[PDB]
RNA sequence: UUGCCGUUGCUAUGGC
């Protein structure tokens, strides 16, 4: 038979999901970046764990060891280039001091918001799902994409959309059909 | 059988080149070499500036700002004149506009005399629509600042627009306007014009950040273009529809490939603290504000830092900078930066060298397919450039002086056999910048047309 | 030292100067001596600009002297020409006001300017 | 200066232009630790200018 | 308009033939069936409409392409 | 060679 395709779990139950200053935290981030429901909290603190696991494990590493060098190198670069992490702060112990919110403001719904082409992060989202928002020239229709920073100049109503200079929406016609009628 | 035809055509053409006389062999890579989008005019060295025989021609209208020039040209292809006429057998116009709403042409075919007027139309408060509607702006004259001017290639029509929002195309032979066309923009004002070399095809630059294609054979509109964030202030076409155009403050110089509608990014991206880095005054560029194609893969930009840069289809950055060109602005005078008596109070405020500013590039001319270029400013002198035989820099070759006041467009014309030719620039002068008034007034500046005949020899 | 301080760099001006064609498009631009004068009485600047250049300077000491009183922040760039042109007016301007508005579209650009200015100050 | 016509339909024009004047007139005085009469004397002439010009 | 640009060009006289990629920029349309592509492909590089091959055509998400 | 006003020759350039 063909060989097996890998498959892994993006997201992970917390230790105590009970604790009551813990639900008023995911409260204040659902709200804030108008998160559908508590799973995608959990999946960024996942990533942010994995990460922030492996970068303890590196500085454990003796300085100067090139495995340390490499590996902190590249997480660095990455950690840059996706934004969470400032140019000026290129050390493996911030990264232990980064935060779920970091991650949060790169989605492309807090950015589309930020960015004024929206007037609520709900309507950013409405938005990003209706394939009215594009990246450079192609279309995001995910609100869990995540901006680089050249990317982040880039962001605009598609061409392909009614707010981008397309023709009218659906609506628009038929109520302007009716109305000549 | 064509290939007969061709064959004739080509056993006539050889003819010509015999009697034009290795040599034969080399001047039939030249003709073709307009097919080959390349440079292929290699005589800045053989040039003879210093003794170019430089005048200044006043003229009654104020603030010249534009001129557009015609030069008939043997097609290789048919082997016949681009005249309109018998009459206008290798006789050369030039074009003028003025912030007067008047249009003027000159006859320029006698080099050493002076360009000779022949006709003028000019605009009014008669002009103005009455409808206020922007499709209805369809009146055969002008009302507002006209701003460009440029001759179709074939010597038949002559078309100019400005802050009307209308392209008005008129009759080269007796400037009679044929027809109206609306930009149909409430700031659709046009700013640039360049007749696709040896067809009818011209590209319009307006205020709207919008380029727009029109055929004037046909007096229609054809497309319109889209991509510059900021007014599309100049605009440059050779023989392919590879137009390009500086989108102003955008600082993003763009070629746009109108079969494929596809454009192609250009920016500079110069900082000072890596030049002064290096060299361990330089100014930043803000805007791009002249475009010339030097060639169909390469063209050059001046900017509004006083730098003048070559650029090259492969690569996006500029492959070589002059910077501060022209110079820098004369330092403000102590007397007037402050009302201390003490002049020692007043030297201070002029605050060392900071205050400094370059000057801007005007005007910015190409001979196509050539390694010369003139550049334009109101220094009070047109800087003559040679690019090198790679194309990788260019140098100066020299200075014109007469000229004295702001170059709002630079022309060239060329006549005689090709062996020697005899190189003619005609720069339209005014007392102010073309798009606005805001150089402070220059000193001893006039309203006029320079004229500079250059004769080569080697 | 100097009467016209602080003044701002070829790279930084680009920046302001950048910000002050974007006002402009937007309605969001003040131009001139006067307007500024009547913005920082409203209390309704963000931040001020004057061109060093001005002939004579004095003429424009006066917003420096309204600026920090209502604690708005200024600079100076060296070019008054410049200055005029990327207002979109037909003729040079001296100073300019950049009016406040939190719901602009411009906003984060013309706050990231505002920072630096208030670094150099 | 209105309620004492310090200043004073053409008239009126005058009393603006010449009010704009006195202003960044006042102002040259006031930020200058030593003014002078240079400015004061061109400005004045300008008003002239302008005077005669209606 | 419609615009075909080819990419990795690859010479097979084993085969006898040319390989390529081709990328179909089509703005304002749903796509470009075989037929027009296949006649391009003919006009541009000279050849017999029944010696060109296409397949493989896939939209990107969002279209345009 | 200029809309106007001068100078300079028998042509060239100063100011608005
Ligand atoms: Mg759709």
């Amino acid at each position: 038979p063909r060989a097996p395709r890998t498959y892994s779990k993006t997201y992970s139950t917390p230790k105590r999901p009970y604790e009551s200053s813990r639900l008023d935290a995911e409260l204040k981030l659902a709200g804030e970046f108008g998160l559908k429901n508590k799973k995608e909290i959990y999946r960024i603190s996942f990533q942010l764990s994995k990460i922030r696991r492996a970068a303890r494990d590196l500085l454990t590493r003796d300085e100067k060891d090139p495995k340390r060098l490499f590996e902190g190198n590249a997480l660095i670069r990455r950690l840059v280039r996706v934004g969470v992490l400032s140019e000026d702060k290129k050390k493996l112990d911030y990264v232990l001091a980064l935060k779920v919110e970091d991650f949060l403001e790169r989605r492309l719904q807090t950015q589309v918001y930020k960015l004024g082409l929206a007037k609520s992060v709900h309507h950013a989202r409405v938005l990003i799902t209706q394939r009215h928002i594009a990246v450079g020239k192609q279309i995001v229709n995910i609100p869990s994409f995540m901006v680089r920073l050249d990317s982040e100049k880039h962001i605009d109503f598609a061409p392909t959309s009614p707010f981008g200079g397309a023709r009218p929406g659906r609506v628009a016609r038929r109520n302007a059909a009716r109305k000549a009628e | 059988n064509p290939a007969d035809k061709r064959r004739r055509l080509a056993k006539q053409y050889l003819e010509n080149l015999k009697s034009e006389a290795d040599i034969i062999a080399s001047r039939l890579k030249e003709d073709v070499a307009e097919q080959q989008g390349r440079v292929f005019r290699y005589f800045g060295d053989k040039l003879l500036i210093s003794e170019a025989k430089q005048s200044f021609t006043r003229v009654g209208e104020n603030n010249l700002t534009c001129i557009s020039c015609f030069q008939p040209v043997l097609n290789k292809y048919t082997f016949e004149e681009s005249s309109n006429g018998d009459k206008n057998k290798g006789r050369l116009f030039a074009y003028t506009v003025s912030k007067d709403l008047q249009l003027t042409k000159y006859d320029i075919t006698d080099f050493s005399k002076r360009p000779k007027k022949l006709k003028y139309a000019k605009g009014g408060a008669k002009y103005i629509p009455t409808s206020k509607h922007e499709y209805e702006n369809t009146t055969e004259g002008h009302y507002d600042e006209i701003l460009t001017v440029a001759a179709s290639p074939d010597g038949k029509y002559v078309v100019t627009g400005g802050r009307d929002r209308k392209l008005i195309v008129w009759s080269t032979e007796s400037l009679s306007p044929v027809k109206v066309i609306p930009t149909k923009d409430r700031r659709g004002e046009v700013l640039s014009l360049a007749f696709r070399k040896n067809s009818d095809q011209l590209y319009a630059s307006c205020a709207d950040f919008k380029i727009r294609t029109y055929s004037i054979n046909q007096f229609s509109q054809l497309e319109i273009l889209y991509g510059h964030h900021d007014i599309v202030e100049d605009i440059s076409a050779l023989a392919m529809e590879r137009c390009v155009t500086v989108g102003a403050r955008d600082r993003t110089a763009m070629l746009w490939k109108i079969p494929d509608e596809t454009r192609l990014t250009f920016r500079g991206g110069d900082e000072p603290q890596k030049l002064l880095r290096r060299w361990m005054l330089f100014f930043c560029e803000g805007s791009i504000d002249v475009v010339s194609m030097v060639d169909d893969f390469h063209f050059i930009t001046g900017s509004d830092n006083g730098n003048i840069c070559l650029w090259s289809l492969a690569k996006k950055k500029p492959i070589f900078t002059e910077r501060i060109a022209h110079g820098i602005l004369p330092e403000p005078s102590f007397n007037d930066i402050s009302g201390e008596t003490d002049e020692e109070l007043r030297k201070r405020q002029l605050q060392g060298k900071k205050l400094l500013q370059p000057f801007w590039i005007t005007s910015l001319y190409a001979i196509p397919y050539s390694n010369v270029f003139i550049s334009g400013s109101w220094s009070g002198s047109l800087k003559v450039w040679k690019i090198s035989d790679n194309l990788r820099s260019f140098e100066l070759l020299g200075e014109l002086s007469g000229a004295k006041g702001v170059v709002t467009k630079i022309q060239v014309v060329e006549s005689g056999k090709h062996g020697k030719e005899k190189f003619r620039i005609l720069a339209s002068i005014a007392k102010e910048h073309r798009l606005g008034r805001w150089i402070a007034n220059v000193s001893g500046a006039r309203n006029g047309i320079y004229s500079a005949v250059i004769d080569q020899t080697g | 030292n100097p009467k016209a301080f602080p003044l701002a760099d070829a790279a930084l001006t680009q920046q302001i100067l950048d910000v002050v064609q974007q006002a402009a498009n937007l309605r969001q631009l003040k131009k001139g001596a006067n307007e500024a004068t009547k913005t920082l009485n409203r209390g309704i600047s963000e931040f001020i600009i004057m061109a060093a250049d001005c002939e004579p300077i004095e003429i424009l000491l006066h917003l420096p002297l309204l600026c920090e009183d209502k604690n708005v922040p200024y600079v100076f760039v060296p070019s008054r020409v410049a200055l005029g042109r990327a207002c979109g007016v037909s003729r040079p301007v001296i100073a300019a006001s950049i009016t406040t508005n939190d719901a602009s579209a411009i906003k984060t650009q013309i706050y990231a300017v505002k920072d630096k200015i208030e670094t150099l100050l | 200066g209105a309620e004492k016509a310090l200043f004073r339909k053409n008239k009126g024009r005058i009393s603006r232009y010449l009010a704009n004047k006195c202003s960044m007139a006042s102002r040259i005085d006031n930020y200058s630790e030593e003014p002078s009469n240079v400015f004061g004397s061109v400005l004045k002439k300008q008003v002239e200018q302008r005077l005669e010009f209606y | 308009a419609v615009t075909i640009r080819t990419r990795k060009v690859i010479s097979n006289p084993l085969l006898a033939r040319k390989q390529f990629v081709v990328d179909v920029l089509h703005p304002n349309r749903a796509n470009v069936s075989k037929d027009e592509l296949r006649e391009k492909l003919a006009e541009v590089y000279k050849a017999e409409k029944d010696a060109v091959s296409v397949f493989g055509f896939r939209t990107q998400f969002g279209g345009g392409k």
